[PDB]
RNA sequence: CACAAACGCGUCUCAGAGAUAAUUAAUGAUUUAAUCUUAACCUAAUUAACUCAUAAUAAAUCCAGCCCUAGAACAGGGCACA
RNA sequence: CGAUGUUGGAUCAGGACACCCAAAUGGUGCAACCGCUAUUAAAGGUUCGUUUGUUCAACGAUUAAAGUCCUACGUGAUCUGAG
RNA sequence: ACUUCCAAUCAGUGAAAUUAACCUUCCCGUGAAGAGGCGGGAAUAAAAAAAUAAGACGAGAAGACCCUAUGGAGCUUUAAUU
RNA sequence: AACAAACUCCUAGCCCAAUACCGGACUAAUCUAUUGAAACAUAGAAGCAAUAAUGUUAAUAUGAGUAACAAGAAGCCUUUCUC
């Protein structure tokens, strides 16, 4: 969300106004494989009240995005744009989607493609024969132990 | 809740409701044309409907005798129901009276009138409202599929 | 305040001063008065300044019209049109120098707010920057997810 | 209960020209094809109508003078006839109502 | 242009009113009777019952009620729906309506011409059938799809089964928090002054506001409820009249949807029940007059005796 | 739905605002130049 | 219950899946024993909420007039055979 | 203090859990039954009467239970005025 | 349940308390210690008619309770003066 | 690091906040003494300046086209009916 605000709002060009309708789409794709940091996907909640009395509503992370699996994104980014009325009309820009499931019209719009915040690590499977002969064996297991 | 109710409550309850209508009915029997507001004039239909046929029931009857004394107030119109209105219509059985919404009244209350008659009353005519002629252009068109179905079938 | 009164952006009449300069102020009229102790201030610039002015500034025309009144008057007419109305009622000689001296440097366009302090035609030496000025382009100019056609 | 507050005419302008407030138009009017004038589609001449009860108002005030009593009624049909005309065969036996004027165009003879 | 209203009787002629209304009511028939033939017409193909399928529903008028007894004694009322004229309108494919199940429009008792849209009638020209009163969409699995034009009968259902029944309740219009919430109401002789039948507080001091959810004064009764677990006694087959247990939502002589019940006790009880629909020309055999539960008492059976 | 009693930064409770690491550094740079000022002024 | 209706004291109907807290059990390492594990993988018994399956709603653009079990007004349903 | 109307009831109830009942469970000086005690859970429910203006309390009958407390000790531009 | 006076629609005449300006939301927190206006967040095309009274510390009376005033008055006497 | 004041530099100056009380310089509009004569000058005098007293008088709004008020019926027009 970080990145997808700047871009939303216009912060990116140096023709940049809050007066003036700048403003850029964004398009994030494979929202289903978010990866919340540390143990977030049970402590944080998102809560709402429906009006209604009685009708208090927490739902932990984890929930949320097993029923609506685009809405730890939206809800990032709803709450980092600015709080001006502009803000509803920046959000009609921003499209969502599970997967790469992209309907051939917003293919032909998009330009580049922005570079992954974090860098994924690989895993132990991953790793390719070469590697893991260059890699030191840090210690001398005993010939008698049985693992 | 005033599911099914076909009657109108009107004047100062049941009773001024049988007597108001009373009056007019009375009215009516003795001109043959009279005009009052649209919502009375409507009630008025309903008992000027069966009050004919209680006439024809005939003059020795006891009940059509009771039931004309209680509606005709005026005692000298009795027998011109048993001996005028009633001779006169012995050929249709529902058709006995007109109602036709008249302009509202030339007043401040500016109510809905209507105006109530018999059939066949010694009165010019209404100007009632007619209907296209057969000549028209829409009604010539409309006979050519008549006179094509007919010819055919 | 600035929402209440008009705006103009910083404009030079006939562009002024770019091949030559051309005092824009053109005429003044002064109604003074002979007897009034208000127009003592009119009368001691008439007798004195007067005469020096024109000699330096030999693109105005300079009308002295004696007449009874009682609130001495300054009418300075420039080239685009606009007519300006001064009083030099009760002011000293030093005083309507300065006022006459600042009516010829103005270039007569309305005095009001002005959004910008600089004015340029043609900015965009270089070019001028759009989205695509800084963007390196794509083998085949490709999109980001888009299959080849062989 | 007391207002808190004046409304402004901002506000009292909305609501006094709301569309519901507005009066509507009538798309129901047409000519009458016997006078010329106006009428609507649903409701009997005005001009025809008062031409009527004018007439009918003559010929009940004709009746008054034939039954001084205030309770003498006919007891047969009754008939009214205009000037220049003779009772018929079929309308003999019925009471008869003089009249001195020509006998009117929308009135029909039987 | 300030075109003046018009209505279909206004400009015609009293030797043409008769005329006309004959012209609409001898196509009405012949549009009626040409579709009596649903097997004879190309109809589409009929797949075998499989469990979790739903079948189409049907609108009915809803005539009164009656007394019904069983065999055990026990006193039952029954309401009498009868089914008019119903024809299936218009299919949707399973990607356009929900993406789960299949549509199939319905429509029910026949109504005149004069007094529908230009879009109503011109819809109904196209499939050839006379216009429709009520329409109600109903959820129908791909493998009980009917081909749009296709009539039903109240045969459709056979005694034994449980109906659901959704239609709009007796309007009561604005009614008072007494009646439409059943709030209890004030004294109405210990003092009490100008307070009889007034909810009382709404709300408490502390929020300053009126929750959302707080029961007011309005409207009562005019609108869409759907009654469960209805039992199906007694079908009549020349009459097209349905027998359902306990009372239905609506009043007399209103439109009446019906469907198979979705209760969880009563589900795959349609294997023994025609399948989409009962087709009277594919069994080429004349049902009986009157179709009776099990435990219904007939009225030429011999009086109960307990012995 | 939890308060603070009171005024928030008088009384008896308070508010329980930590000091920052920015804090930190402005302390010790204003140490580092009175520790300078005391030098000058010895002899 | 002196309206063709309203009404109760009368009659009718009332539901599947996921998911959990304390707690209980299996396999097993830091600690080659054991050990339900803020050790991993898989898996089991298990409150109420809650969520959902499912059901209800569905036709853009006749509408002057009359009727209506529709209704404060405005809307809504009928007016071909009745 | 150029006014924030004051006890109890009537109507309508919103909320908390330090739970009275309903569901799950550990311990016992827990055989079963009836109990005592602790953990978890607030969607629903928590009676009708005699005396007192009474809240409270006593008493009769019953219920799965007749919970504690906040809400201007909720609620008089909705009512009551016994105190 | 049903009637009448009110009521709602149409036609005529047409008043009162009140009113700093209002383009007059909800929640938590803050604050002259109970926020439509502050702070952090939520909600949000614009208007009309008919209803219920939680809030605007609602409208009404320069609080009758309480205290103050070297401000009054009525009543009583074993107050002072007479 | 950076971003960040009524602080401090930079370019011009007319070159440093405020409640009670106190000091000073100017000044709107009247009348008079002399000037002035498309509306002023130097002086001498005062009923010498109103966004605020539940202010006074008059006129306007808002509440509001809201609360509330009235004529028994038909006709042949003033005669018969209903109370
Ligand atoms: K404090
Ligand atoms: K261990
Ligand atoms: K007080
Ligand atoms: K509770
Ligand atoms: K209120
Ligand atoms: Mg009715
Ligand atoms: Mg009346
Ligand atoms: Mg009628
Ligand atoms: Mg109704
Ligand atoms: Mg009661
Ligand atoms: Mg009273
Ligand atoms: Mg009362
Ligand atoms: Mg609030
Ligand atoms: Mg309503
Ligand atoms: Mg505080
Ligand atoms: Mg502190
Ligand atoms: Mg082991
Ligand atoms: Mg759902
Ligand atoms: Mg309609
Ligand atoms: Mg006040
Ligand atoms: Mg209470
Ligand atoms: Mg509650
Ligand atoms: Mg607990
Ligand atoms: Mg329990
Ligand atoms: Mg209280
Ligand atoms: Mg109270
Ligand atoms: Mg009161
Ligand atoms: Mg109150
Ligand atoms: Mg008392
Ligand atoms: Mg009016
Ligand atoms: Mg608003
Ligand atoms: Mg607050
Ligand atoms: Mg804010
Ligand atoms: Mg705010
Ligand atoms: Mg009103
Ligand atoms: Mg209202
Ligand atoms: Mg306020
Ligand atoms: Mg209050
Ligand atoms: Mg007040
Ligand atoms: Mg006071
Ligand atoms: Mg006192
Ligand atoms: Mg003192
Ligand atoms: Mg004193
Ligand atoms: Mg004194
Ligand atoms: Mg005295
Ligand atoms: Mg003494
Ligand atoms: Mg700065
Ligand atoms: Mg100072
Ligand atoms: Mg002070
Ligand atoms: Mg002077
Ligand atoms: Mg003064
Ligand atoms: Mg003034
Ligand atoms: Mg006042
Ligand atoms: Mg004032
Ligand atoms: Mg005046
Ligand atoms: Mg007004
Ligand atoms: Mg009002
Ligand atoms: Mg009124
Ligand atoms: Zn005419």
């Amino acid at each position: 969300a970080a990145m997808a605000s700047v871009k939303l709002q216009g912060l990116h060009k140096p023709v940049y106004h809050q007066l003036s309708d700048c403003g850029d789409h964004v398009v994030i794709m494979n929202t289903r494989h978010i990866a919340f940091s540390g143990n977030k996907w049970e402590q944080k909640v998102y809560s709402s009240h429906t009006g209604y009395p009685g009708g208090f509503r927490q739902v932990t992370a984890a929930q949320l995005h097993q029923k609506d699996p685009v809405a730890i994104v939206k809800l990032a980014i709803y709450g980092m744009l600015p709080k001006n009325l502009h803000r509803r009309t920046m959000m009609q820009r921003l499209h969502l989607f599970p997967d790469e499931d992209i309907p051939e019209d917003i293919l032909k719009n998009l330009v580049e493609e922005l570079p992954q915040p974090r860098k994924v690590p690989r895993r132990l499977d991953e790793y390719t024969q070469e590697e893991i002969e260059a890699f030191p064996r840090v210690w001398s297991p005993p010939e008698d132990y049985r693992l | 809740i005033s599911h099914g109710r076909v009657f109108r409550r009107l004047g100062l309850g049941p009773e001024s409701r049988i007597h108001l209508l009373q009056n007019l009915l009375t009215g009516l029997v003795r001109h043959e044309r009279i005009e009052a507001s649209w919502a009375r004039v409507d009630e008025l239909r309903g008992y000027a409907e069966k009050l004919i046929d209680y006439g024809k029931l005939g003059d020795t009857n006891e009940r059509a005798m009771r039931m004309a004394d209680f509606w005709l107030t005026e005692k000298d119109l009795i027998p011109k129901l048993f001996q005028v209105l009633a001779p006169r219509f012995q050929g249709q059985n529902g058709g006995y009276t007109r109602m036709l919404q008249i302009p509202n009244r030339n007043e401040q209350d500016r109510a809905k009138m209507a105006v109530i008659e018999y059939k066949g009353n010694c009165l010019p005519p209404l100007p009632l409202p007619r209907r296209d002629s057969n000549l028209t252009l829409l009604n010539q068109l409309l006979q050519g599929l008549r006179q094509d179905q007919e010819a055919s079938s | 305040t600035a929402r209440g009164t008009a705006s103009r952006f910083l404009t030079s009449v006939l562009h002024n001063g770019l091949g030559r300069y051309v005092q824009q102020l053109q005429r003044l009229s002064f109604s003074l008065s002979r007897d009034a102790p208000s127009s003592r201030g009119a009368r001691e610039f008439v007798e004195r300044e007067v005469t020096d002015f024109a000699r330096r500034n030999p693109g105005v025309v300079i009308y002295v019209n004696p007449r009874p009144c009682c609130v001495p008057r300054v009418v300075a007419e420039y080239l685009n049109g606009a007519v300006r109305e001064e009083s030099i009622h009760c002011k000293s000689v030093e005083e309507i120098a300065a006022l006459v001296q600042k009516l010829a440097d103005q270039s007569g366009l309305d005095v009001i707010r002005i959004r910008k302090p600089f004015h340029t035609d043609s900015p965009s030496i270089q070019g001028q920057w759009h989205p695509f000025t800084n963007k390196p382009t794509t083998l085949g100019g490709l999109r980001p997810r888009e299959v080849q056609d062989p | 209960a007391a207002p808190k507050n004046r409304r402004s005419i901002e506000v009292n302008r909305c609501r006094r020209r709301n569309p519901q407030k507005l009066i509507k138009v009538k798309n129901n009017i047409d000519v009458c094809p016997e006078c010329g004038h106006l009428k609507q589609k649903h409701i009997l001449c005005g001009y025809c109508y008062e031409k009527v009860r004018k007439e009918t108002a003559e010929i009940r005030r004709q009746m008054g003078k034939q039954e001084g009593g205030p309770f003498r009624a006919p007891t047969t049909e009754t008939v009214v006839l205009y000037s220049g005309e003779t009772p018929s065969e079929q309308d003999q036996g019925k009471r008869i109502i003089e009249r001195e004027r020509k006998r009117p165009s929308w009135f029909t003879q039987n | 242009h300030g075109k003046s209203v018009t209505w279909w009787d206004e400009h015609l002629s009293e030797e043409n009113v008769p005329f006309v209304k004959q012209l609409v009511s001898d196509e009405n028939k012949a549009q009626l009777a040409s579709k009596l033939c649903p097997l004879k017409d190309e109809p589409w193909p009929i797949h075998p019952w499989e469990p979790g399928s739903s079948r189409v529903g049907l609108i009915a008028l809803k005539l009164g009620m009656m007394p019904l007894w069983t065999k055990d004694g026990q006193k039952h009322v029954v309401t009498l729906l009868q089914v008019q004229d119903c024809h299936v309108l218009k299919y949707t494919p399973k990607e356009n309506h929900n993406g789960r199940m299949a549509a199939l429009t319905v429509g029910g008792k026949t109504v005149s011409h004069f007094h529908k849209s230009a879009s109503i009638l011109e819809f109904y020209q196209e499939l050839g059938l006379p216009p429709k009163q009520k329409v109600k969409i109903f959820n129908v699995t791909e493998n009980a799809v009917i081909k749009p034009g296709t009539p039903l009968y109240a045969a459709h259902f056979r005694p034994g089964q449980y109906v659901d029944v959704t239609a709009k309740t007796i309007g009561k219009g604005f009614q008072g928090v007494m009646r439409r919430w059943g709030f209890k109401g004030q004294p109405a002789t210990h003092g009490q002054t100008k307070t009889h039948r007034r909810p009382g507080a709404i709300s408490t001091g502390d929020v300053a506001r009126v929750w959302p959810g707080t029961k007011m004064p309005g409207q009562l009764g005019n609108i869409d409820r759907t009654a469960f677990g209805l039992k199906v006694w007694r079908i009549n087959t020349k009459h097209n009249i349905i027998y359902v247990n306990g009372s239905v939502p609506g009043h007399k002589n209103c439109l009446v949807k019906i469907k198979d019940s979705k209760l969880p006790a009563y589900k795959d009880f349609c294997k023994n029940l025609p399948f989409p629909t009962y087709f009277p020309d594919g069994d080429e055999e004349a049902l009986p007059e009157d179709l009776y539960d099990e435990n219904v008492c007939q009225p030429g059976a011999p009086s109960i005796t307990f012995t | 739905r939890n308060r603070i009693p009171g005024r928030q930064w008088i009384g008896k409770h308070r508010r329980p605002r930590p000091v920052s690491a920015q804090a930190k550094q402005n302390m010790i740079r204003r140490l580092e130049t009175e520790a300078e000022n005391q030098y000058w002024l010895s002899r």
